[PDB]
């Protein structure tokens, strides 16, 4: 077992290790174990968890825990302190102060409480006179946005936009725009108007959006649409139906996302697992949302988009082992009607469906079903899960008669399998190794029902698998394909080419004739045209062949620029393979297979260069909208390996590179995130930070290439991450601001304490110059007492190379502008004269100019230093004759400091 | 005497 006690310390240590994420979890986990028989052991936990939360900016959480602590002992000074600091952040300075106050008189002396009250004072002081100022900024915009007191589109759009801007701007900016819930109606009014533009509604929605990240605001939003709770939940979930446009549905699904988040204290985009305590509490609401969202899984009135969204909704919030709801939910989902209904959607294609579905609707059911099974974990459960799918596989099969009516039940039982095979494949496989499915297979394969014919090839093609055990229904199946191929119905030839493709160049000759025939053949046809071509690209010869023909790339682009997520796993794999983006664990021979000059040396560039000249990227963006995993991982490797040719990044940057990889980081899975970053770090460096990371784009572009240095034990693109991070911290302070807070420098510093890495140090150099190029970290490298200064002076000197000078030297002058500075040097820098002399007339131009200007202002402020003319005075003179150089300025500068 | 920002 794991005692309630010890688990707690395990957390307090987590705090001390500075990984507050674990602490939070550990403390809640700790809390779990104890209940209302350990009384006291709880309050202490809440009082603790709150520090953690407080550190991961979970103010609403911090607050909850504190008051949760005081519930026990109103004196808990640690509670009252943090609860104030929480409220303080929540823009709720009011009772914020009266908490940081009453806190003080419980521990009169505490540099801490004090530093807060001082702040909370200039707070209540500017309080009122400051709120009413926003109240007017609000109203004036509210006036032009919703209350139609505006003329012309644009004008109304910017009001809404500013409203959105001010909305996220701060914690108050939100509360302000929320305007006590007066924002909701105004937004519902736009949703409800048939004639208002999508961009308007979308925006208006995103405003209402942010305002409900607040657990309390959100929960009041969910229950405020009807006096009857259940009905009120319906309304919200159903909003996504009001309109059919893509962006609208999406922007609305998030509102439902928020509801989940708020319902169980969780946010997947923050690695905030749910807090069981909250979730348990307001379960009555979880239930209803689940139920309402479940019911519309099959509601025929509920469209296709909403349909797919409602699926992703479960794939992000039900799967307790994937940042979703807490454990116990997904089980009650399968143990009732959740899985069955989710299953009924599996066996549903456009052509034959009982409720609107689209080509894409499949993926959304696959992954979700995959992960649903993954979220089963126990044994007793993996049982009730397969045990249910089984029951469903029977009921279905045992109704596959041989009549126009019963044919349908074979199309069902069929797709129910293609699906279950791209998803929880294992449960799928174990379903077809029941040769009671091979007859039906054959039957339809042979029928004259063009549909049944095609979706049979697709059923074995989707069985190609890898190993054996099921090579049974392939024994006969594969040949079946060979026949079905001859067919004159495109839809049956193409669907057949695959599989017979995923198992020589004649296949490749065909997949081309489909794809190039852009106008003629259709979309869903060329989808498989791609899928086939996909598997072929793994061979070198094919790799070089493809990139050789323009049209095929020109059309393979038009295919994504129209199909999207339908051609991802596939289109990625074509570009992934075509650019060699996968990896390998790096008598005798085999230095020959490594050949295929088209998979080796400079051939990669012949392809990469070519792919890029034909969209390539715009395509990646087009099909990158998938709650996939590996699919992203491919666009990642594909974009990483795209930007590594210089004059190339100068375009991919303009084709939405940055924006995408950025997404890839948050979104992509595992090594995917990693690859994304490197790609960015490598995209930016020998390129202007302005013409790449504009409009606050630059902020998010940090957490990544700061988490990638951590693994600094050697390797990676640390050098690429630096040349950008440097070129990044150059312009703007908000930049350097984040770079710092990131707890990043305690690491970047180590790219300074190195020997033979002449390059990985010239980086940290040019970086740390622009990193202290303004406060916060300027006074942090001068007073404290960290040997820092030593090198900034030692480096302008230790010149045998270069850059490490000009850098740590340009940072010698601009740094000397401080007096307290010359104080830590001249008295701790034993042997400074030699060093000074070195840099004195050092032969590295700019270094004897930045070096001298650095020393020329050390004696220009503080006489006890100017008096130190030991050999120094020499240079100053010498440098004043014919050197032609300008080092005479920083030289004749050391002069004036003698009067 | 334990300045804040340290848990017990």
């Amino acid at each position: 077992v794991q005692t309630a006690e010890e688990i707690r310390d395990e957390g307090n240590a987590a705090v001390k290790d500075q990984d507050y994420i674990k602490a939070d979890e550990l403390y809640t986990e700790a809390l779990q174990l104890t209940t209302d028989e350990d009384k006291a052991l709880r309050p202490v936990l809440y009082r603790n968890r709150a520090m953690a939360r407080l550190k991961r900016d979970d103010f609403e959480g911090a607050q909850s825990d504190c008051t949760k602590a005081l519930e026990f002992d109103g004196a808990d000074v640690k509670a009252l302190f943090r609860r104030s600091l929480a409220r303080e952040q929540l823009g709720n300075v009011g009772p914020a102060f009266q908490d940081a106050k009453e806190a003080l008189r419980l521990s009169p002396n505490d540099k801490g409480i004090v530093e807060v009250l001082q702040r909370l004072v200039k707070a209540n002081n500017d309080k009122i006179k400051q709120t009413t100022s926003l109240a007017n900024k609000v109203t004036d915009m509210e006036k032009l946005a919703f209350r139609g007191e505006a003329k012309d589109t644009e004008q109304k759009m910017t009001a809404l936009n500013n409203l959105l801007v001010l909305c996220r701007e701060s914690e108050s900016g939100a509360t302000g725009v929320w305007n006590q819930g007066a924002l909701v109606p105004f937004v519902l009014n736009l949703i409800n108007d048939a004639s208002e533009n999508e961009e308007v509604t979308v925006t208006a929605i995103r405003i209402l959006d942010e305002t409900i990240k607040n657990s309390v605001r959100c929960m009041k939003f969910l229950a405020m649409h009807d006096p009857d709770g259940p009905k009120s939940v319906r309304f919200v979930c159903r909003l996504m139906c009001k309109k059919s446009t893509k962006d609208f549905v999406d922007a609305t699904g998030i509102l439902v996302q928020r509801v989940f988040n708020a319902m169980a204290k969780m946010d997947r985009q923050k690695e905030m697992k749910p807090d069981p305590e909250v979730a348990e509490a307001n379960k009555i609401w979880i239930i209803r949302v689940l139920l309402e969202l479940q019911e519309m899984l099959q509601d025929p009135k509920v469209g296709a988009v909403q349909r797919e969204t409602c699926i992703d909704l479960f794939l992000k919030n039900l799967m307790h082992m994937d940042g979703g709801i807490p454990r116990g939910w997904s089980w009650k989902f399968v143990e009732e009607r959740g899985l069955l209904a989710l299953l009924d959607v599996a066996s549903q294609i456009p052509e034959l469906c009982e409720y609107p579905v689209s080509a894409e609707t499949r993926q959304h059911v696959a992954i979700c079903l995959q992960r649903l099974e993954e979220d089963m974990v126990f044994d007793t459960k993996r049982t009730i899960f397969k045990e249910k799918v089984d029951m469903f596989f029977n009921a279905l099969i045992s109704r596959c008669t041989n009549d126009d009516e019963g044919h349908k039940y074979r199309i069902k039982l069929s797709c129910f399998l293609i699906t279950m095979l791209q998803g929880p494949v294992d449960i799928g496989i174990n379903l077809i190794t029941n040769d009671q499915l091979t007859p039906i297979m054959l039957e339809m394969a042979a029928s004259q029902d063009h549909l049944m014919q095609g979706i049979a090839a697709e059923l074995i093609v989707a069985t190609v698998s890898k190993h054996e055990r099921a090579i049974n229904m392939l024994k006969v199946g594969i040949p079946v394909l060979r026949a079905l191929y001859d067919s004159e119905d495109p839809t049956v030839k193409v669907r057949a080419l695959v599989g017979l493709c995923k198992i020589v160049i004649s296949l490749a000759k065909t997949c081309k004739k489909f794809l190039l025939e852009t106008e003629k053949y259709s979309v869903d046809i060329r989808r498989y045209a791609c899928e086939g071509l996909s598997y072929l690209s793994l061979d070198a010869d094919v790799k070089e062949w493809i990139v050789d023909d323009s049209l095929l790339l020109k059309a393979l682009v038009l295919l994504a620029k129209k199909a999207g997520a339908l051609c991802v796993y596939t289109l990625a794999t074509i570009y992934a393979n075509l650019s060699n983006a996968f990896e390998k664990p790096k008598f005798a021979k085999h230095h020959v297979p490594e050949t295929h000059p088209k998979d080796t040396e400079e051939y990669v560039e012949k392809r990469v260069r070519a792919l890029v000249e034909e969209g390539a990227v715009p395509a990646c963006v087009a099909v990158s909208k998938t709650e996939s995993k590996n699919a992203l991982e491919l666009i990642a490797r594909s974009l990483l390996a795209f930007a590594e040719y210089e004059d190339l990044r100068g375009r991919i940057i303009a084709e939405g590179g940055t924006v995408l990889c950025l997404r890839l980081t948050k979104e992509a899975s595992g090594e995917g995130k990693i690859k994304a970053g490197h790609a960015i770090a490598k995209l930016g460096a020998k390129a202007d930070p302005m013409i790449s990371f504009p409009g606050q784009r630059a902020y998010e572009v940090v957490k990544p290439l700061c988490d990638l240095l951590h693994p600094d034990v050697e390797g990676k693109a640390n050098y690429d991450s630096l040349l950008t991070l440097t070129n990044l911290a150059s312009v703007s302070d908000s930049i350097r601001g984040r770079i710092l807070k990131e707890k990043a420098i305690p690491k970047i510093e180590e790219f300074w304490f190195m020997t033979d890495h002449e390059h990985l140090r010239a980086a940290a150099a040019e970086l740390l110059l622009n990193l202290l190029f303004f406060e916060k970290f300027y006074e942090e490298t001068v007073a404290p007492g960290t040997d820092r200064l030593k090198l900034w002076v030692l480096y302008s000197a230790e010149v045998e190379e270069e850059r490490l000078s000009r850098a740590s030297a340009a940072g010698f002058a601009i740094l000397t502008e401080d007096e307290n500075a010359c104080a830590r040097i001249m008295d701790e820098i034993k042997s400074w004269p030699e060093v000074f002399k070195d840099i004195a007339m050092h032969e590295d131009a700019e270094t004897q100019r930045r070096g001298l200007m650095g020393i020329a202002n050390i004696m220009h402020s503080s006489n006890k230093l100017c008096s130190e003319i030991v050999s120094s005075e020499v240079f100053r003179v010498l440098v004043a004759v014919t050197k032609l150089g300008t080092i005479n300025q920083e030289r004749a500068g050391s002069t004036e400091q003698a009067k | 005497a334990s300045r804040m920002e340290e848990v017990d």
